[PDB]
């Protein structure tokens, strides 16, 4: 036949907020819907990320607490430390961020001390509001992991006295779709990915395919390892 | 703010001190909990499906 197509990955159409369109141009006329489904189902379930897993505010003992001059309660601050999109580097795997101010306005996500390796993606994410001038300090802990599901999870052991546990959403992908187009003797797979910002579309989709191939590679031998 | 009866009451004659303790917990929805809408339709949650 000599009609062996092997698809190549591309990044047509960078659109929207954090929305893109990956594309796999030469596909072998039947194998495209399989790849669309496997990509959509592995992106939305197996990708790893980083998030805040524990916080320690200074003059605060528990979560059902309150600070002076601050317009929020700790239950509402720990709720904003969940929308902070962080981007770790290669082999850190764990670290403690630090925040400390003495201003009199909206504290933001941009106010974390500049650690190397960390990078906050959404910088105008409100964290707290100080209505009068005062000193506001907290230490968030960042970790890597994936959404392993509700029951099985990590209990997030606490060490100091004011430690509060935050439950993280590690996956960076928010919404996937796909489509398949006809070319004649080949087809075009077209993926739509929407991320939070801490990963790029090509790297994401090739990580998905790496996972899927490592899964498929057990049926080529019918052997355990 | 301190003008009590040393217990803000008689403290149950025969009893010296009464101490109270408050405990708070957060509860997520799970299979078994009952849900409903404003139109007369109720039902019990059977499964939490993954999103894909």
């Amino acid at each position: 036949s000599k009609l062996e197509f092997v698809p190549n990955i591309q990044l047509k159409e960078d659109l929207g907020a954090f929305s893109y369109k990956v594309q796999l141009s030469p596909v072998e006329k039947g194998m495209a819907h399989i790849l669309g489904n496997s990509i959509r189902r592995v992106l939305l379930s197996s990708l790893s990320g980083a998030s805040i897993i524990k916080v320690n505010i200074a003059n605060v003992l528990h979560e059902y607490s309150t600070l002076e001059d601050v317009k929020e309660d700790v239950v509402e601050i720990v709720s904003n430390l969940k929308k902070v999109a962080i981007k770790l580097d290669t082999g850190i795997d764990r670290l403690d961020l630090e925040l400390s101010v003495n201003k009199s306005g909206v504290v933001s996500a941009g106010d974390f001390k500049t650690t190397q390796g960390v990078e906050i993606i959404n910088k105008d994410q409100p964290i707290a509001t100080l209505t009068n001038q005062r000193a506001f300090s907290l230490t968030a802990t960042v970790s890597v992991g994936r959404n392993v599901g509700i029951l099985s999870a990590i209990p997030t052991e606490l060490e100091r006295v004011g430690d509060i546990a935050v439950d993280a959403d590690f996956n960076p992908i928010k919404r996937v779709a796909f489509e398949v187009f006809d070319n004649g003797d080949s087809e075009t797979l077209e993926v739509f990915v929407k991320t939070n910002g801490t990963i790029e579309p090509l790297a994401a989709v090739t990580k998905a395919l790496e996972y899927f191939c490592e899964q498929i590679s057990v049926f080529v031998s019918l052997r355990v390892p | 703010k301190k003008k009590s009866i040393t217990q803000s009451n008689e403290l149950s004659p025969g009893v010296l001190k009464t101490v109270k303790v408050f405990v708070a917990i957060k509860k997520r929805i799970q299979p078994g909990d009952k849900m409903a809408g404003r139109h007369g339709n109720k039902g019990v949650v059977s499964r939490v499906l993954p999103v894909e």
